[PDB]
């Protein structure tokens, strides 16, 4: 109450800068099932990121020191990025995004100089994931010289993370970095004794494409005869977006036409449309960002 | 496109001529209405039956 | 853009999930805004144009 | 009479055959 | 006492004119963050300053 | 596919051949391992008698309880239990969301095979709480529906239906609605509302893909007959008879093809003959059709009403010929219908004129008011005394 | 998405100036691309511009 600043009542809710951050970044919706065809990938990622945060006990007991650093690498359109974030939704970790730029982060107004202070705060709201992201179309002016701006942040974080308090044989705060090369890495990340394993995702396969597409195709009506395979084979993809777009597009064709169901013929027209859009991006030398 | 569209309109055309005549009349003969439509008394009897439903 | 405004009911029914935002990308002059402008003119309504420098105030 | 449906199966068959032979 | 109620309602209605003056201008527009409780709540005025303020006759 | 169980089940229940049908009927539960629920299930199913199990005899000799039913049940359960344990324990060490989910979907599918209704709800909820693909989530509910219909108690399905309703909306998958639509129709034929059952069955025929259906051919034969019950002639003539959709659906209807013809021609005589036959061939076969009375009444009203509505006069001899029913019989049936007065016609047997009043006036709308009015009159008073004490 | 409401529909000519949080599932369904048009697609755009102008034809 003003001009004395004497307290009235306690609002039962807690506020820190970290809780707003988590909400704004927004955890994904997409399940590992949806993403699937990356089934081989969900097992590999699971072991290094998820297992030590869930139960650091198992590992403290064996007598190891839990990986500080986890590098995910491969294409940014085999849906590697989508899944990386899906591990954060699945854990219920706070989503702290650091790019080595001040994306909206408030704390002192950057959290990319914040190594030591961030771990603490993240600890309070454990488990947490500090996320580092490269797609090389945002922050394309920070890829040269030091060879990625995101790389400086990683280097520093893992090194302090290695030993502070009694937190070398305990782990609940992870760093996921996604990178698109094997060159963005620094020599400290390559040598083992802090980074257990480095995970690789293939470029989009025909075979994996069928399952991601099958789940989206369920969202609308199908009719007699399977031609999910025919439509999967034709697209060369370039993104999870492209897969998802085949379905949405079939609805747009059906709506124009004023159908009350979705037909097998619509999917045929849609793939072909989507395909063509991919080809235009291919000619221009572009990904999905212009 | 022409053949089909006209066909549906043809049967309909009959209804439209009857509704018009019938509307400001009550207990009027099939014979009187049948003169305006220029369709048979009997053919009209059948059409009214459907329209009533 | 235009059809869910008119008939949300058909657009939900079909198997495309309820309206979410659109992102338009390209190199300068390609008419990302042009197609948005065009549709808004025909409609005469269901469009709020806001300038992104109107968010900002002096104070 | 609890339900008309059991009796009705016989009725419709029977009634048509007699009625048809005579008048219809 | 059944009559006394009817008079108390008369006094009431005249007494209501008293709340009505605060309810009219000058007024500032805010936006309701959320209701922590009936008698007081947390609000954010259109100044980018938040205030903890009272609810006039426990608005629903 | 599990829907096949139902189709078979209507036959030993109704009289059209009791004994032979029972062996075949019993086999589909025999594999699934249905034993715990099976003895309780037979009792409920009855509404035209005859148990689908060996726990009672009604009309003829029942088939025996196979040993295989018990053996498959124990083996399937033991397996499911071993599998699930490693997964539940592993789930804790690893990502909670993924591991448990995969384990729970399988565990639920086996519980539904036994037919444990309670085991199906518990198994379902855990998967929903955790992350799971919208298509994959929605699929799960189909099993819980199949058991309620299997049980064929009106109460049990109403509980399932409420849950199913909340859930479909969250996921937003149309392919999945089609399977849901069929279950919904199957319950509808079972009670007094065929009117509702007709809509569900028609929409689904046009675009369907063969998952969760007992046989497409039987299903199409059945769909047309149900549409008639709901739909009077001005709707029926356009939609079913002359429509584009019926060819796309494919033909297996002929007994029914002739049936629709009789209403359109204005020659009712053959309608009544077919009505009697339709009760014996479709309805009995199918498990779903109780309170058969409703079906008969409505169909007979449809024929009478369409002729009467069009015509305020016919002469008796013409009226009798067209209807093709005996004179005492045409009168008696109508007598019930005239009381309600949505038809509201008199018959002379001295003037030889059958008159139709045909109210579309205040009379029509008011009569309904009275009937509804009676039900409201008892309830309100009953409520007042219970509370007072 | 209190109701139906389609969200921000925005146009972007900068790829480096853009948030990737805005691209998260459940904010954006469909991302539209605008290419520079090929010879055939170009001709249509030209034809319409000419139609707005009134002249005697001395352009092909």
């Amino acid at each position: 109450r003003n001009d004395s600043y004497t307290l009235h009542k306690i609002l039962p809710n807690k506020v820190d800068p970290l809780v707003s951050l988590m909400m704004v970044e927004k955890v994904p919706d997409s399940t590992y099932e949806m993403i699937g065809g990356l089934d081989k990938q969900i097992k590999e990622i699971k072991e290094v990121i998820e297992l030590p945060v869930k139960h650091p006990e198992l590992f403290e007991a064996l007598g190891i020191a839990q990986p500080k650093g986890v590098l995910l690498y491969g294409p940014p359109g085999t849906g590697k990025t989508l899944l990386a974030r899906a591990v954060a939704h699945h854990t219920d970790c706070t989503f702290i995004r650091v790019s080595g730029s001040e994306l909206v982060q408030k704390f002192i107004g950057e959290g990319a100089r914040m190594v030591r202070e961030l771990f603490v705060m993240a600890r309070e709201h454990a488990p947490s994931i500090i996320f580092m992201d490269e797609i090389d179309s945002i922050g394309s002016s920070r890829l040269e010289g030091g060879s990625g701006g995101d790389s400086e942040v990683q280097r520093t974080m893992l090194e302090l993370l290695n030993q502070l308090d009694g937190f070398e044989a305990t782990k609940n705060i992870k760093v996921i970095m996604a990178t698109n090369r094997i060159d963005i890495l620094d020599s400290a990340l390559l040598r083992p004794g802090r980074i257990d394993r480095k995970i690789e995702f293939p470029p989009p396969n025909e075979e994996a494409r069928l399952d991601i597409l099958k789940i989206h195709s369920r969202k609308m009506n199908l009719t007699r005869g399977i031609n999910l395979r025919k439509i999967a084979e034709l697209m060369p993809g370039a993104s999870g977006a492209e897969v998802k777009g085949v379905c949405t597009e079939a609805g747009m064709y059906a709506l124009r036409e004023r159908r009350v169901h979705v037909t097998q013929e619509d999917f045929e027209m849609a793939v072909a449309k989507v395909m063509q859009k991919d080809s235009e991006k291919n000619m221009s030398i572009k990904k999905l960002w212009k | 496109i022409i053949s089909t569209h006209l066909a549906k309109l043809y049967d309909n055309l009959l209804e439209q001529n009857l509704i018009r005549v019938i509307e400001p009349f009550s207990r009027v003969q099939i014979e009187h209405i049948s003169s305006l439509i220029k369709l048979s008394k009997a053919d009209v009897e059948r059409k009214l039956s459907q329209m009533i439903l | 853009v235009e059809l869910p405004l008119t008939h949300f009911e058909l657009y939900k029914q079909i198997g495309i999930d309820p309206p979410r935002g659109v992102l338009m990308y390209g190199p300068p002059g390609c008419g990302k805004t042009m197609l948005a402008k065009a549709v808004a003119h025909h409609t005469t309504a269901a469009f709020i144009r806001v300038v992104g420098s109107e968010f900002v105030q002096k104070y | 009479n609890v339900e008309d449906d059991f009796s009705n199966q016989l009725r419709a068959e029977l009634e048509k055959h007699g009625y048809k032979m005579e008048t219809s | 006492i059944k009559d006394e109620q009817k008079n108390l309602k008369k006094e009431f209605l005249h007494a209501q004119e008293e709340v009505k003056r605060i309810q009219s201008i000058p007024l500032v527009i805010g936006q309701f963050l959320e209701a922590v409780d009936q008698n007081t709540a947390i609000v954010g005025s259109t100044t980018g300053s938040n205030y903890y303020v009272r609810i006039l006759s426990t608005i629903d | 596919m599990p829907l096949e169980n139902l189709e078979e089940e209507g036959l030993p229940k109704n009289p059209d051949l009791r004994i032979a049908q029972l062996r075949f009927l019993l086999s589909l539960p025999e594999h699934r391992g249905d034993t715990a629920v099976r003895e309780e299930l037979m009792a409920a199913v009855r509404e035209n008698n005859m148990a689908p199990y060996y726990e009672a005899l009604c009309k003829s000799l029942d088939w025996q309880m196979d040993m295989d039913l018990l053996s498959k049940m124990k083996k399937a359960n033991e397996e499911e239990l071993k599998r699930l344990d490693e997964e539940l324990e592993d789930a804790e060490k690893n990502l909670g969301e993924s591991e448990i989910r995969d384990a729970m979907m399988a565990k639920a599918e086996y519980l539904c095979q036994i037919g444990d209704k309670e085991g199906a709800l518990t198994a379902f909820r855990k998967t929903y709480d955790k992350t799971v693909a919208l298509g994959h989530r929605l699929d799960i509910v189909f099993y819980l529906l199949r058991i309620g219909l299997f049980y064929m108690d009106n109460d049990l399905i109403t509980r399932n239906t409420e849950k199913a309703k909340s859930l479909i909306e969250e996921g937003g998958d149309w392919d999945r609605r089609n399977r849901l639509k069929v279950y919904q129709g199957l319950y509808c034929v079972a009670i007094r509302d065929f009117k509702q059952a007709a809509e569900l069955f028609l929409d689904t025929v046009s675009t369907f893909t063969s998952y969760e259906l007992m046989d497409y051919k039987t299903f199409v034969t059945y769909t047309v007959y149900v549409s008639m019950i709901a739909l009077e002639r001005p709707d029926l003539r356009e939609k079913v008879i002359k429509g584009a959709e019926i060819l796309e659906v494919l033909h297996s209807l002929p007994a029914v093809r002739q049936y629709l013809f009789s209403l359109y021609e204005c020659r009712y005589s053959v309608f009544f003959q077919s009505l009697a036959v339709v009760e014996q061939e479709m309805k009995k076969d199918w498990l779903f059709a109780p309170h058969y009375r409703y079906y008969v009444r409505e169909m007979r009203i449809h024929a009478y009403s369409q002729l009467l509505e069009s015509y305020r006069s016919l002469t008796l001899g013409y009226m009798a010929e067209a209807f093709g029913v005996g004179v005492e019989f045409i009168d008696q049936e109508l007598s019930r219908f005239i009381a309600a007065g949505r038809l509201h016609c008199k018959i002379d047997k001295v003037n030889e004129i059958v008159e139709t009043n045909r109210p579309d006036s205040k009379n029509w709308q008011y009569q309904e008011t009275i009937k509804k009015g009676d039900l409201l009159l008892n309830r309100v008073q009953k409520l007042s005394r219970v509370i007072n004490m | 998405d209190q109701n139906v409401n389609v969200k921000v529909i925005m146009a972007t000519n900068r790829a480096d100036t853009l948030d990737p949080a805005l691209l998260r599932p459940g904010r954006l369904d469909r991302k539209i691309e605008f290419p520079l048009p090929d010879r055939r697609q170009k001709r249509l755009i030209f034809s319409t511009i000419t139609s707005k102008m009134n002249l005697s034809e001395e352009v092909d």
